[PDB]
């Protein structure tokens, strides 16, 4: 059914750039880290693992926690705080049977009372101004994925697997829009899996090349031959899965030609 | 807060509280607020409302009802939006004696049209299609209204809600139980629509899911491979279901012109994959003519 | 007439 | 005092950019119109002179009116409230001794009370997320009259006085930015009072030549033109006070030779 | 509406209200409420308030407090900042015996240097310069703060209001009744704080307008129409004035070297006109080797 | 010290 494809394609390209988070905000931020956050995203990746809650969830989550963190200081004993309520306000807006806010709270182990993450939900909304459509890398992988000749299980995992990869870290990640990182990740997947390219298909449809994709690549290949050693490592277990093909477990490029 | 509205009165009830005709008493504006019961030590801001709220605010169209404001307290949440004459199912109600003027229909049929295009093209399913959904103005507008089960979608889609659409505009791959729906179901609902506003009451008002399948079955004919690949392999569906055979459109919508039979068996075609889009329904040569006459209220 | 379908 | 001159110039015209009016927001209100806005303004013109309020005072009520009716459909009977309250807070904003609220008040007549001027100024204030400080055509005017060769006073009363006038009537000149139809007046002042045109000096600093300016320059010229027969006449008769040295009593030109 | 913030404590006081040190209960973050107390009956919002917060929106940069919300209620304004460690008066009676160090003194007035240049680009006269006024933070920074006395100003300016910075840091032109004044009363102030930095006292201790005036006479000379032309026909100046000699800046500020001696004497000309600008004072040769040291808290 | 001027 593509009638609305094209439609929807310009549209999304149209919103990442306008809930786009700000590049620098982390050194704005007195005290959390990149560190910090990439434990942070780690732990949410667990508590989808937990839950059973969509790889789109996960991905609104971080958008929502990375524009909050775009405007808000936070202190490091509540960056969680503003996690979970990112994770219930995704789960809300995405999921057919999201987690109860109890659950939320064990979840943290009761570090913050069910009243915090209540009220933590409501400054979210008001910090995004109710703005939770945001387009993610997921939405623009599963279109990309309809380019494939033919249809290739493993490269969509792994493009999925290097798409959440991309989340973990806001440096480098935040300097590049979802669309080309989904153009990115689903290029290496595809040259990792099969040894083709970026399809010229998707380079009409996107405008991108593998040119203008370079520096994004570049990062996601040392990312992807780097991950094994990362300190954060559920995305490469929660990969492990037959679920996943086990992708996480193929072996990276060693170079990618370019 | 709300220190600025009067409430004036009772315009509809739902599932979250009230709807009141309100003005602001500053400037004279006339709404309609829609008061969402919150809480705490329950789940927070009900999903429902997380998802009417985000989608409306990027549903900007001359057929969409307008959002004016969200007053968020600590104890309750207010959507304000602008006031419009009464819903469809009102003036169909009040016109059941006349019925709609034939240009009326097709002007209320083409801007619902371009409504729920602007919606799928902004990747947004509207799953609650009926006539007391959509908001008629003075002047010739109707626009579409109550996106509380409303949902953005991705391409290609997954596997959504199955409990979505009032039971007489659903479509028939709900009630079959299929993986996968998409914008087809809202173009079966508007389908439904375009019927009752023609012959004055519900095109399939069923009492029960077999029911009302059995009501599509009667007037459609039973659906085979043929007409839907894949049918009968559906979840719900059972190879004991009578086999009717589809019924002449001018039995089934007397009043209707050719070209209005045309778009109407469009919008009903079984296989979700053949019906049409909203887009191309924009097209159909029913609305060469198209004015935008004023409804007698 | 029925109620919309409730989350 | 030149040091902060270009600066000053550079960011009013980002300004004007971002503090306009919505250009075909009256064909949204359903109760209003501009003929009725044209009364409004016209009064605002009167209440200015009975208390001295200075003509920016003026020119700032009139862009915070547009600016509120731009996202605020309003009746009929709450106009003038919207407007006492804009002319409230363009004279706390920048008059030395702004008129008292109850004085506002009695200028109404006790059309509204003194608790609906103070709430509509706080509508007001959130309607324009509290950015008062806009651009006028009064303040580009004056940074326009430094360029005369010598100082005229009359082109200076005769380039006020078409200004005003542009603020009477939203169609035409809501079309217009502040800054152009500032060019156009300072030009058709200049030109009906000593036959010179808009200077190089001016087409270097703001960019704009004559050509650019003349679609507002038509439209100024017939306002100019049928000035004595319009209905709303609070600004010809101001401007015949001796202070304008009775700039509103010259002939505009027939023709200007465009 | 400040349900979300819990007092700290009392860090200042003044004209409408107060200042308290709170804390986000749900991010932690520490902030400085201004409290504006409004009523009814009475005048609405301030006009003192409307425009620190409307020249506050325009004034984004490193070296001007960041406003960060403004709680608009029905019954009182609160303006929510970012809360720097401290204000320079408190830094400074806290360093009396040591005295701030050099390096610092630069980076200091380097940094109020860029806060007023783009205050004045942005056409905003702040006029209430002085040390309590100022905020420092732990690492280094120091801002503008204080903008209840500014306004937006027009090219060229008309006369605005009399009664404009307190008295110790008043410039001569506003003192001697001029008609104008512009963004050179602002550089007065910061020469003023520059050389309070400097000998750990105020420069011009006035205990009234004679006073003050003949504080600024007795250092700098008795201002004549060979150095300020204009200045002899003044409202308020009379022939009868003592004529001082200018005191040499050794005397005056002894700790400072020749840059910084020739950096305070352009910012304390007498003529408004020839007074150094913010933005050439940036190009002076007192910064080349500008740094910006902790402060020791 | 003076206060800062008032309106
Ligand atoms: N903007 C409006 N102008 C006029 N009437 C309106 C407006 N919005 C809602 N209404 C009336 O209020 C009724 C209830 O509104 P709405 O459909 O949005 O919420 P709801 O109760 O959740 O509806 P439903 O029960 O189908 O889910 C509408 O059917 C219509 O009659
Ligand atoms: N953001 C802040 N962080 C830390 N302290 C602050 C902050 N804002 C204000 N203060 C303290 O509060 C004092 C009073 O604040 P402010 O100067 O803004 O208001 P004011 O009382 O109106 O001052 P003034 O009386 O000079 O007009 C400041 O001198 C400073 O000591
Ligand atoms: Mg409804
Ligand atoms: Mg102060």
């Amino acid at each position: 059914v593509p009638d609305y494809h094209e439609d929807i394609h310009t549209y999304l390209r149209e919103m990442e750039v306008k809930c786009k988070p700000k590049v620098g905000y982390m050194k704005k931020q007195p005290d959390i880290t990149n560190s910090m956050r990439a434990i942070l995203v780690d732990w949410l990746v667990e508590v989808g693992e937990e839950y059973k809650l969509q790889n789109e969830t996960l991905h609104l989550a971080v958008n929502y926690i990375d524009r909050f963190l775009s405007s808000m200081s936070v202190l490091r004993g509540k960056l969680q705080l503003v996690g979970t309520a990112a994770m219930l306000l995704a789960s809300k807006f995405e999921e057919i049977y999201p987690p109860e806010v109890a659950e939320f709270v064990y979840i943290t182990d009761d570090t913050y009372t069910k009243k915090q993450v209540l009220r933590m939900e409501h400054l979210v909304l008001k910090v995004l101004t109710f703005d939770l459509a945001a387009p993610t890398v997921n939405q623009f992988l599963t279109q990309y994925f309809l380019h494939q000749q033919p249809a290739n299980c493993k490269v969509e995992s792994l493009a999925m697997f290097l798409g959440e990869l991309s989340l973990i870290d806001a440096d480098p990640y935040l300097k590049y829009l979802p669309s080309v990182i989904a153009g990115a990740a689903f290029h290496l997947a595809l040259y990792t899996v099969t040894g083709q390219s970026w399809p010229e298909s998707l380079i009409r449809k996107t405008g991108y090349t593998l040119e203008s994709l370079k520096p994004c690549l570049m990062d996601l290949h040392q990312t992807y031959l780097k991950a094994p050693q990362h300190a954060q490592q559920s995305i490469r277990e929660k990969y492990k899965n037959s679920k996943y093909h086990g992708v996480s477990l193929l072996n990276p490029p060693e170079t990618l030609n370019l | 807060s709300m220190e600025n509205f009067q409430k004036v009165e009772k315009i509809g009830e739902g599932t979250y509280g009230v709807v009141y005709k309100a003005r602001n008493k500053l400037t004279g504006e006339v709404v309609a607020l829609k008061k969402i019961r919150l809480d705490t030590e329950t789940e927070g801001v009900p999903s429902t409302a997380i998802r009417e709220i985000s989608l409306l605010k990027e549903l900007n169209h001359p057929n969409i009802v307008k959002l004016l404001d969200v007053i968020h307290t600590e104890n309750k949440l207010y959507l304000v939006f602008e006031f419009l004459h009464q819903d469809l199912k009102k003036f169909m109600d009040a016109s059941a004696l006349t019925g709609i003027p034939l240009p009326l229909i097709k002007s209320y049929l083409f801007q619902l049209l371009q409504g729920l295009a602007f919606c799928h093209s902004h990747r947004v399913l509207h799953r609650d299609l009926k006539p007391q959904n959509l908001l008629i103005n003075t002047e010739g507008a109707i626009k579409l209204a109550d996106f509380g089960l409303a949902r953005a979608f991705g391409v290609p889609v997954r596997t959504y809600t199955h409990e979505v659409v009032t039971l007489w505009y659903r479509a028939p791959e709900i009630l079959l139980g299929c993986k996968y729906y998409s914008t087809a179901v809202d173009i079966w609902s508007l389908g439904c629509i375009f019927a009752e506003m023609v012959t004055r009451r519900a095109l399939f008002p069923g009492d029960s899911e077999i029911d009302q399948l059995f009501r599509i079955f009667r007037t459609l004919g039973t659906p085979d491979e043929v007409v839907w690949p894949g049918v009968t392999s559906m979840p719900d569906y059972k190879p004991s279901f009578p086999k009717w055979a589809r019924q002449d459109f001018s039995k089934v919508v007397p009043p209707l012109d050719e070209d209005g039979r045309s778009l109407l068996s469009q919008m009903l075609h079984y296989d979700p994959n053949k019906r049409i889009s909203a887009k191309a329904a924009l097209a159909h040569p029913f609305f060469q003519d198209v004015t935008k006459p004023v409804p007698h209220l | 007439h029925h109620a919309s379908p409730r989350k």
